[PDB]
């Protein structure tokens, strides 16, 4: 680790992480799909859908886990793949001073089982989902926007919305109110393509089809 | 393959449920809503912009995405009924200020490039 | 001669209005520290004679100081219109004067001036409390140019 | 006053003289809503929620699910409150 | 490490219950308050005599924009573009064409002063030192307008405040 | 008279004062200005609906209390009398008897109020 500008490694976490990881799967191999621990030291569970409320409250719960926090809920679009919804859970272990990611898979019509049962900090972060990407929890106290505008039609954050919308407010004098119209822009924003034509992480490599 | 999990309905007659017992939902509530938010339409013209959003997707026939839209629905009534929404907001669906837009070939061939 | 009269009359209310400016206790976000700041020891805008007034009824100036959303645009309409006239409308930022760094966004009106008139914008992201104090002593110069009752005898 | 079954198809009926999507003379006690009149289902809805407001009382979904005639809806009426002269 | 800040028991001896007593009775602490409120008032004030006085400020300060000349009087820029590219809030728009004598110069050099931060980074990519963010923060205006800037509104701004500029950019360019 | 004089100057200036404050100014009226204000949201509501009062054990206790001081009021001159000895006497006795009053409502948790 004398490297001035290479960041060190832990190899220590990495064979913990690991290890923890193949502790979950083989306790719960109903739900576990895959199991990986990054170059940086982190471990990402990847799981079925289906095992949400089992798998965190066995994390939460367990002796050799107790993550108690639930630090944050997201959710990534990534619209290639025919779940496009990604469902990332991030948990915070402070008896073991250890994270965890826990990663699940939804579409558009297919309901995710709320995990307010297990952390009641999900039950905003599961209302910013659906609010911004549309995925329904269900069995949730009040599932309603939080973020977008009352009367807001669409969801912001997939992809295949445009980052300007679709509508713009104004006021108008003749009704005395703030009216919505279809967005016209004086500048149109200006896509500029960055992405160089030369590969640069070969080990990154995909497998030609 | 086709085996997907449902939202609430397991069949397209128990979705149309539902979609009826929003739109009872929805017809009690014109006449409290342009009260409250004191509105110059009639009731009528309210019940009759209910009735064009629920044709609108009439031609729907999958049973989750009705509930969806039934959910959706839902929600925009717990907003005009306890008043979180406002005057602006009810007044949308109207489109008053939006001056009509030609829908034939030549008033679209004399105004612009547009399909 | 009653040009004189109006005059002297005209320039007595300008001065008191602009020696008297109320703004709302109204803020959105960044902006809002610098506004802060201008209240505090150093810069101290009660010593110009601004003094902060929470209800629109007792106000005279809103300071947009933020960016102003969808959501919150029919509020500030409101507020607005609830304040007595004469009333004026300060811009304090680039996300209230026309976006700024929000301004491609679904979420964010493209300037204030599109829900309500604007008399002065101050340009910056945030402004500096000693940039805001030049556009409220600014306004009083507006205010100070105002002809209402000299219009009124030669109308 | 006691209901009766005569009365009760003497105000639905005027119920529906006054939707001003059916013709008076055209409607009839065995008219159809669907295959007659020529009105939808949303529109049936709307026929039925009337009534209740009429006599007061609700009726649910599967039942007034059903009702796609005059007399019907006034059978069911009589069913609930016990009319039978 | 860690530190209780409120797990102290009273002392129950009779002068400390009494003691207490007349804080309760006689107020004695909130009297203490007032005393500094009233030391405050005896104090010099922090406000600065504004405009006549002005606030501190240090030449990385970012303000105007404005665009450069070399000593000759030739304008520094050569539309690379760079200014644009990075700019997080995309509000210069640039055009550039071969000049008359075949310098790559400008056509177009708008900046949007309503959606920029303000950040710097234009007169950080800049490669001639040509685009600065200058000194002055008292250009509030009446309109809208008025604050989107062309070409010859920059320039003008840099032939205003030219002999400011060069002498803070001959402070910091050691540090750049 | 020189009261009443004093009366009716007094209340004459301060209607003078708003005789000329809705007057004198430049007024323009429209609805959005003439409008309830709850921080800029329409209202959800009337102000007129019940406001529950959680201090209306309190209250009704300031009637019986705020009586009590007309009847000791007089004392001052009471105090001027030759019979001290049964004054002394009844003047303690009623200012105890409020103090049992007090007391009593205290220790019943009367003073607290309601949820
Ligand atoms: C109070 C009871 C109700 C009112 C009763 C009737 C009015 C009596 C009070 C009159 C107050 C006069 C105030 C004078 C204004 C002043 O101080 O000038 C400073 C100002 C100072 O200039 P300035 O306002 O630009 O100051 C800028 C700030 N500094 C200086 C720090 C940079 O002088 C002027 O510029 C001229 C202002 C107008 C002067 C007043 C005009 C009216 C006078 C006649 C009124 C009667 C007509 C009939
Ligand atoms: C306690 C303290 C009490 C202090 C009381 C204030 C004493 C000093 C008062 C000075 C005079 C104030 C006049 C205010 C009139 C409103 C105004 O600003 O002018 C706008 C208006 C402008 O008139 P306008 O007709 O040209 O335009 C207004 C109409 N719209 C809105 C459509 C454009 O002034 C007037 O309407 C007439 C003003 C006449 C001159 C002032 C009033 C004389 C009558 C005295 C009674
Ligand atoms: C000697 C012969 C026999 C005669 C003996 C006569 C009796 C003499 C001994 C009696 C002692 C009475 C002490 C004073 C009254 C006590 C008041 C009290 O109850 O306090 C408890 C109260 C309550 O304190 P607390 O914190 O304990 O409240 C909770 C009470 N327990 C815990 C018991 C439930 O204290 C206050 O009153 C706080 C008031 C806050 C507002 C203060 C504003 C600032 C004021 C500063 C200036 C004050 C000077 C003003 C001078 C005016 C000049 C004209
Ligand atoms: C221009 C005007 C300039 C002159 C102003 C005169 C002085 C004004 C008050 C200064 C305040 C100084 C604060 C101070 O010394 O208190 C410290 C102390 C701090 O006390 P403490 O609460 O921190 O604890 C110390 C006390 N024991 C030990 C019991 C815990 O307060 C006092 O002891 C002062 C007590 C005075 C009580 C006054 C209330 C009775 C009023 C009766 C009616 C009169
Ligand atoms: C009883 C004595 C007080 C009555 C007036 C109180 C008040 O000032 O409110 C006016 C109230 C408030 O209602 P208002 O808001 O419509 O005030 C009048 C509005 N303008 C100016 C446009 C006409 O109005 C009245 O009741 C009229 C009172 C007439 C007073 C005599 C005015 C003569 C001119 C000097
Ligand atoms: C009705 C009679 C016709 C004449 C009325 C008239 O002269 O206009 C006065 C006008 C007519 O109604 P007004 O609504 O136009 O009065 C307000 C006009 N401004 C705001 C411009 C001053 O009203 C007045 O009473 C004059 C203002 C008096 C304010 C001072 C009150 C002192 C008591
Ligand atoms: S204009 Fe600048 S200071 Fe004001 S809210 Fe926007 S980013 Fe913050
Ligand atoms: S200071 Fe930043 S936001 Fe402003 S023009 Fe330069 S790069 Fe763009
Ligand atoms: S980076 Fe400098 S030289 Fe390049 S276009 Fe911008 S101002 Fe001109």
């Amino acid at each position: 680790d004398t490297r001035p500008t290479v960041r060190p490694r832990n190899d220590v976490a990495h064979k913990q992480l690991s290890a923890f990881g193949e502790y979950v799967a083989e306790i719960l191999p109903k739900y576990v799909q895959q199991v990986q621990v990054s170059c940086f030291n982190e471990l990402e569970i990847c799981i079925h859908p289906d095992g949400v409320i089992p798998v965190l409250t066995f994390l939460r719960d367990h002796s050799n886990a107790q993550f108690k926090s639930l630090a944050d809920l997201t959710a990534v679009d990534i619209p290639t793949r025919q779940n496009r919804f990604e469902i990332v859970y991030n948990l915070l272990s402070l008896r073991f001073n250890s994270r965890i990611r826990v990663k699940t898979y939804t579409d558009e019509l297919t309901p995710i089982e709320s995990s307010v049962p297990v952390y009641k900090a999900a039950n905003w972060y599961e209302r910013e989902i659906w609010d911004m990407f549309g995925v329904f929890f269900a069995n949730h106290p009040d599932l309603r926007r939080i973020l977008t505008d009352y009367g807001f039609e669409g969801h912001p954050f997939r992809k295949d919305f445009p980052l300007s919308g679709y509508v713009e407010l104004r006021y108008d004098d003749e009704v005395k109110r703030v009216v919505a119209e279809p967005v016209e822009l004086a500048q149109e924003f200006r896509k500029f393509d960055l992405n160089s034509p030369w590969e640069a992480f070969p080990a990154y490599r995909q497998p030609p089809e | 393959s086709t085996s997907v999990k449902p939202i609430f309905s397991r069949d397209m007659n128990e979705a149309k449920r539902r979609v009826r017992e929003l739109y009872r939902a929805w017809y009690r509530e014109v006449p409290n809503t342009v009260h409250l938010f004191q509105l110059d339409i009639s009731v009528k013209q309210g019940r009759d912009k209910v009735r064009e959003m629920f044709k609108k997707n009439a031609h729907i026939t999958d049973p989750r995405v009705v509930d969806l839209l039934v959910i959706k629905g839902k929600m925009e009534l717990e907003e005009t009924i306890k008043v979180w929404k406002q005057r602006t907001h009810v007044m949308r669906f109207f489109h008053e200020t939006e001056a009509p837009r030609p829908k034939d070939f030549l008033s679209k061939f004399y105004v612009g490039h547009d399909p | 001669r009653g040009e004189y009269v109006v005059a002297k009359l005209d320039d007595l209310i300008n001065w008191a209005r602009r020696s008297s400016l109320w703004p709302m206790t109204f803020g959105l976000a960044c902006c809002a520290v610098e506004m802060m700041h201008m209240a505090a020891p150093r810069y101290d805008m009660d010593r110009f004679g601004v003094v902060f007034r929470a209800s629109p009824r007792q106000s005279d100036v809103m300071i947009v100081a933020g960016t102003l959303t969808n959501k919150m645009a029919p509020a500030l309409r409101k507020v607005y219109d609830q304040m007595p006239e004469p009333r004026y409308v300060v811009s304090m930022g680039s996300c209230a004067n026309g976006g700024g760094y929000y301004h491609y966004s679904y979420s964010v009106v493209r300037g204030c001036d599109r829900i309500v008139p604007v008399d002065i914008y101050v340009p910056g992201c945030p402004p500096t409390a000693e940039a805001l104090l030049y556009g409220i002593l600014q306004l009083q110069k507006k205010i100070k140019r105002e002809k209402r009752l000299r219009i009124w005898y030669r109308r | 006053p006691p209901l009766t079954l005569e009365g009760i198809k003497d105000r639905v009926l005027y119920v529906l003289k006054l939707y001003d999507k059916i013709d008076p003379e055209k409607l009839s006690v065995n008219s159809h809503f669907m295959k007659d009149l020529g009105l939808d289902s949303l529109d049936q809805v709307e026929i039925i929620m009337a009534m209740e407001d009429e006599f007061g009382f609700e009726i649910p979904d599967i039942d007034a699910e059903k009702l796609m005639c005059p007399q019907e809806i006034v059978d069911y009426i009589a069913d609930k409150k016990d009319v039978y002269e | 490490t860690y530190k209780y800040v409120n797990l102290r028991e009273p002392s129950m001896d009779m002068k400390s219950v009494t003691d207490r007593a007349a804080q309760t009775l006689l107020w004695t602490e909130l009297i203490r308050g007032l005393g500094m409120t009233l030391s405050y008032l005896f104090r010099e004030p922090a406000t600065i005599n504004y405009p006549f006085e002005k606030g501190p400020l240090s030449p990385r300060f970012r303000g105007e924009h404005a665009l450069r000349r070399y000593p000759s009087g030739e304008e520094r820029c050569i539309a690379c573009k760079l200014c644009e590219a990075v700019c997080p809030a995309q509000a210069i728009t640039i055009e550039a064409e071969p000049r008359a004598d075949g310098s790559r110069r400008t056509t177009r050099y708008d900046i949007d002063m309503t959606k920029c931060i303000y950040c710097g980074f234009c007169q950080e990519a800049c490669p001639v030192d040509a685009i600065v963010e200058g000194p002055n923060f008292e250009f509030s205006t009446e309109t809208h307008e008025e604050l989107l800037y062309n070409k010859e509104k920059l320039l003008n701004n840099g032939d205003k405040w030219e002999a400011e500029i060069a002498a803070n950019i001959q402070a910091d360019y050691l540090y750049r | 008279m020189n009261l009443m004089l004093a009366l009716l100057t007094n209340f004459t200036l301060a209607t003078l004062l708003v005789i000329i404050a809705f007057w004198l100014p430049q007024l323009n009226v429209y609805s959005e200005k003439t409008s309830p204000y709850e921080c800029g949201f329409d209202p959800m509501g009337s102000a007129r609906l019940p406001f529950s009062m959680k201090f209306f054990l309190v209250a009704i206790t300031f009637l019986l209390f705020d009586l009590e001081i007309a009847l000791l009021l007089p004392l001052p001159w009471a105090s001027q009398t030759a019979n001290l000895n049964t004054m002394l006497t009844m003047a303690l006795f009623l200012i105890i008897l409020l103090a049992v009053s007090l007391a009593y409502e205290w220790t019943q948790k009367g003073l607290e109020w309601t949820e």
